[PDB]
């Protein structure tokens, strides 16, 4: 009887088999993105949401996290295989625990390999709020700081043009150091009214993985 | 007002002080500095079960200690035969974020849980021979994180609210909510006699809970930092506990303090997973630098290693008659030594 | 006014965890060491077993 | 068992100074990053300063730097924080909190209310 | 007897001895089953028989003549080269196809173009390996002998096509990967500031390569019978020490290989 029971076992295993390379076909061929951070713009454009999403013939995935508590140094260690983290700052005190939450995530243990992307939203408050009559004061290093030479304004004053590149430069500080080859950093700048933030996921995930790849063959 | 509670507090504190300083009149050390050393043990590794797709967080052994169950964020758990290595079964899941699974014990259920912040119970011996779930048990606000079977109607969870639940299968209700923690519950063990359960959460303390009136008895206190694997002994009146600050503690339960400490100047890593043996005389554990140490529980001089892994080491367990040790890790793989 | 019901629970879990039965390290000790002594030659790990004997070989 | 306990607080005039101390015992105070965090009147926690195990590095927020000045030692288990040229905004309770990990240079979960290491905390008031 | 055939041989028992190692590392490991590292194993295998086929040539030519087993050894030789060559191109179509669809190459398409190239790879490689065994040898001896045994028209055919019609390829695939290269360079650097890496390794790679080849090519383009012989084992050389030094740049300073 022992050889009929073999014999059954071994049947069991080829089909479980077929089966799991089937799945493996599937799952191998997904992106997968986190989001944290004005999100749920971003995302018309329980314990976890998921949507899916599709552009040029290639799947995408995304994750949000709620019904969780503020404290999220257990539950942030899953998301260490996903592609990209996309980060949603609302860039109008805010914006230091967005920078300390920055600096944690960047400097974890077991999200060394992990790439960022990350928007700067609502530009459209920061220009009215700038000229309505003072970020002096909770940052005292912008009065010695010019905007860059290779900048890249857009039609319509030159005083909105200075602290975006600003903020943008205050996230950057913390990727340009103390972070080696293994990940970076991709800053963009947002709106509400923009609907091409898919079309810039794309090529985000796509320098991510040939960036891998020129780094796995040492030619960078 | 605030002030005079604080002082009372304060002076009930100073006299649990006193009384438990009243009851140390040696040490383990004194007492077996003349046992004989266990000496070196060298175990290979026999068995690779391969076949994951992502990493591996959770696996639990079976009553009949030839079947176990393994749970991935691929979003699958399979059910492994370990004589011949061959598999058994292989469930989808609907959320693909898993941190916990459970085997009954008498081989007819298991359960897995994760972000979704629910308990899914799994029916395996079903007349129409497809495994299908049996009922979704909701209630809980944060994560799942550890999840236990009591017999076939009863199981207890352990989540991210920092509280813990009983309920009842068949109704798909709580019968008993269990509080007083203040970080999260990581890990719980029961009693052999399922009478008790400890539980071990973020904030470096350890509790005994009583299952029937739903009360705290005791609270151990002396580690450094969060604690994220619980063990009984098998006597019943001691259990084991592993920290991020690289140090394992035993404590006793009549005596209600710290035995014994487990640390060497050369670890600083985390401590993942903890379990003993059959006799109690020897502690595995599982840490952060891809390694497994084996300790001596009266003696606390190491005495092998474990090495293999090219990831970190997530999962622990022991087969209740003493034969094996399973071990799994981040890297997509299992691997049985003896 | 959460803070006095806090305090109020704590006060009352901390008398009600004073007033516990306690016994020497010393007997819990030997009790251990007993166990352990006992059960010494039922161990497949620390006492190495015959290679007739192992369902893995 | 862990315990911060801190002390210093008081009323002060505009213009003024104080320094407050904490205390720390249960722990290996050689192995952990050290802050400061405040807490006003209707407001949610904030992020005043920090420390490296070897006091190297130090980072403040932006409307304190040059008013406000760390400081700790290692032999007595013991950290600082000197306080002058004190504004009315400064009012409120100030907290210490510990990194939860050793040997780590990423500091979670520290403004997060129900916080395990975390001190009760001292009143200032201007 | 002469020193050329043990200098000769040296230089396979070194080909043999890293080639064996190795291939031993990349077959027993069950995680390594990824293309590029099939294409590597490609490589290797080729250099591996390449030795064993030059330790032959004197195991079997000085201690024993027979007049004969040479054709045997000398088709084994022209097949281990020719199966080098090719999987170097292998490898850099798969660079190539892996930077460019970046979002569309994951065990999806890959697996079923590696076996391919593989195949159709060995195919023509034996094949022109076991041509000379039969057919084309000179030994009518019409004046048209070249090196030793082949002719003059084996000789054109595979000298036209072994180093030319493949370094063209070559160099066209990596101009393409060096634009890449280059952009993402630039915008790291103004990242940073609020190529030596990538120059080096395409300059060492490409010029050894060209380096180790081109005095065989041109050498046996044009030189007869009536040269002398002291000029072939002189460009010959060249090829067997770029055979010693291939390994190391793809199957050693990888990090994954190294480690096991």
């Amino acid at each position: 009887d022992q050889r009929n029971e073999e014999k059954a076992q071994r049947e069991a295993n080829k089909k479980i088999e077929k089966q799991l390379q089937k799945d493996k076909q599937v799952y191998r061929a997904t992106h997968r993105l986190l989001l944290l951070g004005g999100k749920n713009t971003i995302v018309k454009q329980s314990g976890i949401f998921e949507t899916k999403f599709q552009v040029d013939k290639v799947n995408f995935h995304m994750f949000d996290v709620g019904a969780q508590r503020d404290e999220r140094r257990k539950w942030i260690q899953c998301f260490n295989d996903v592609t990209a983290i996309i980060f949603v700052v609302a860039s109008s005190n805010r914006l230091q625990a967005a920078l300390k939450l920055f600096d944690s995530i960047w400097n974890n243990k077991w999200l060394r390999d992990t790439s960022v992307i990350l928007f700067l939203n609502k530009q459209d408050l920061l220009a009215e709020k700038v000229l309505a009559g003072k970020i002096e004061d909770y940052f005292p290093e912008f009065a010695r700081y010019t905007t860059p030479e290779d900048a890249t304004p857009e039609p319509g004053d030159p005083r909105v043009t200075r602290a975006k590149y600003f903020i943008r430069d205050e996230f950057l500080r913390i990727s340009t150091a103390s972070g080696d080859g293994r990940h970076y950093c991709y800053p963009h700048f947002t709106c509400a009214v923009d609907t091409e933030n898919i079309r810039r996921v794309f090529n985000d995930c796509r320098d991510i993985i040939q960036r891998m790849h020129l780094r796995q063959y040492e030619l960078l | 007002e605030l002030d005079q509670l604080r002082q009372e507090a304060e002076q009930l504190k100073n006299q649990i002080r006193d009384a438990r300083k009243a009851c140390a009149d040696a040490t383990l050390s004194q007492i077996t500095n003349n046992i004989d050393p266990v000496g070196r043990i060298q175990m290979r590794t026999r068995r690779t079960l391969r076949g994951h797709l992502a990493k591996i967080y959770a696996m639990h052994w079976g009553t009949d200690s030839r079947l176990l169950v393994s749970a991935s964020q691929d979003g699958k758990l399979i059910i492994w035969d370990s004589y011949t290595t061959n598999k058994v079964h292989a469930i989808p899941l609907r959320s693909s974020w898993v941190m916990t699974c459970a085997y009954a014990p008498s081989g007819n259920y298991v359960a897995c849980g994760g972000l979704d912040n629910i308990c899914s119970i799994y029916n395996l011996k079903t007349r129409e021979g497809n495994v299908r779930v049996s009922r979704e048990l909701a209630g809980h606000t944060g994560y799942l994180s550890c999840c236990r079977f009591l017999d076939d109607n009863q199981i207890v969870t352990s989540s991210g609210d920092t509280t813990c639940a009983l309920w009842d299968i068949e109704t798909g209700q709580q019968t008993t909510t269990f509080t007083g923690h203040t970080g999260d519950v990581m890990s719980l063990s029961l009693a052999p006699d399922t009478r008790l359960f400890v539980s071990g959460a973020c904030d470096a303390s350890a509790k005994l809970w009583d299952v029937r009136e739903g009360m705290c008895r005791q609270t151990f206190t002396g580690h450094e930092s969060d604690i994220n694997a619980i063990c009984f002994f098998p006597n019943g009146n001691a259990f084991a506990t592993g920290s991020d600050d690289a140090t394992c503690r035993l404590f006793d339960l009549r005596a209600d303090q710290e035995l014994m400490t487990y640390s060497h100047d050369n670890i600083i890593c985390g401590i993942t997973s903890v379990s003993f043996s059959k006799s109690g005389r020897l502690l595995l554990a599982g840490y952060d630098d891809f390694n497994c140490n084996v300790w001596d529980a009266l003696k606390a001089d190491r005495a092998g290693v474990l090495a293999g892994h090219d990831n970190r080491v997530s999962c622990l367990g022991v087969t209740d008659d003493g034969m094996a040790v399973a071990t799994g890790s981040w890297d997509s793989f299992l691997k049985i030594w003896n | 006014t959460a803070s006095i019901a806090q305090a109020r629970k704590l006060v009352e879990q901390l008398k009600m965890e004073a007033n516990i039965d306690r016994i020497k390290v010393s007997k819990a000790a030997a009790d251990l060491m007993a166990y352990c002594e006992a059960h010494a030659k039922e161990d497949p790990l620390l006492t190495p077993v015959p290679a007739s004997e192992n369902p893995f070989r | 068992q862990v315990q911060l306990q801190e002390s210093g607080g008081g009323l002060v005039q505009p213009g003024g100074s104080l320094r407050l101390s904490c205390a720390a015992s249960g722990f290996t105070f050689s192995n952990y990053k050290m802050n400061w965090v405040r807490q006003a009147p209707g407001k949610g926690l904030e992020w005043v300063s920090d420390i490296s195990q070897s006091g190297a590095s130090i980072s403040y927020t932006g409307s304190v730097k040059g008013r406000f000045t760390i400081s700790r030692d290692n032999a007595k288990n013991t950290l600082y924080l000197q306080m002058n040229s004190l504004k009315p905004e400064d009012t409120a309770v100030y907290y210490c909190a510990r990194c939860p990990a050793p040997f780590t240079r990423d500091c979670f979960d520290v403004t997060s209310t129900t916080y395990a290491y975390r001190g009760q905390g001292t009143q200032v008031t201007v | 007897v002469n020193p050329w055939d043990i200098v000769l041989c040296t230089s396979g028992t070194l080909i043999s001895c890293e080639n064996a190692i190795v291939v031993l590392i990349i077959f027993h490991n069950p995680s390594l089953r990824a293309p590029m590292f099939l294409l590597i194993g490609s490589l290797a295998l080729a250099d591996l028989l390449a030795g064993i086929g030059l330790i032959t040539n004197f195991v079997f030519a000085y201690l024993l003549q027979s007049e004969a087993t040479k054709l045997v050894t000398i088709g084994l030789i022209v097949a281990s080269f020719s199966a080098s060559v090719c999987s170097l191109l292998a490898i850099t179509v798969d660079r190539y196809l892996s930077l460019y669809y970046a979002l569309t190459y994951h065990s999806e398409r890959t697996v079923t173009f590696t076996y391919v190239m593989l195949v159709m790879l060995w195919g023509t490689s034996i094949c022109l390996g076991l041509l000379p065994v039969m057919g084309w040898n000179c030994l009518r001896d019409e004046s048209t002998c070249s090196v030793v045994r082949p002719l003059t028209k084996n000789n054109a055919a595979i000298l036209s096509v072994s180093f030319l019609f493949m370094f063209a390829l070559m160099l066209q695939l990596y101009i393409q990967i060096c634009k890449i290269v280059m952009r993402h360079a630039h915008q790291i650097a103004l990242q940073h500031h609020f190529t030596r890496k990538g120059v080096s390794t395409l300059a060492i790679i490409l010029g050894t390569f060209a380096a180790c080849w081109m005095p065989f090519t041109l050498y046996s383009l044009i030189a007869d019978y009536t040269y002398p012989s002291i000029y072939t084992y002189a460009t010959l050389l060249p090829a067997t020490y770029n055979s010693i030094i291939n390994p190391v740049i793809y199957a050693f300073r990888n990090q994954e290989i190294q480690k096991a």
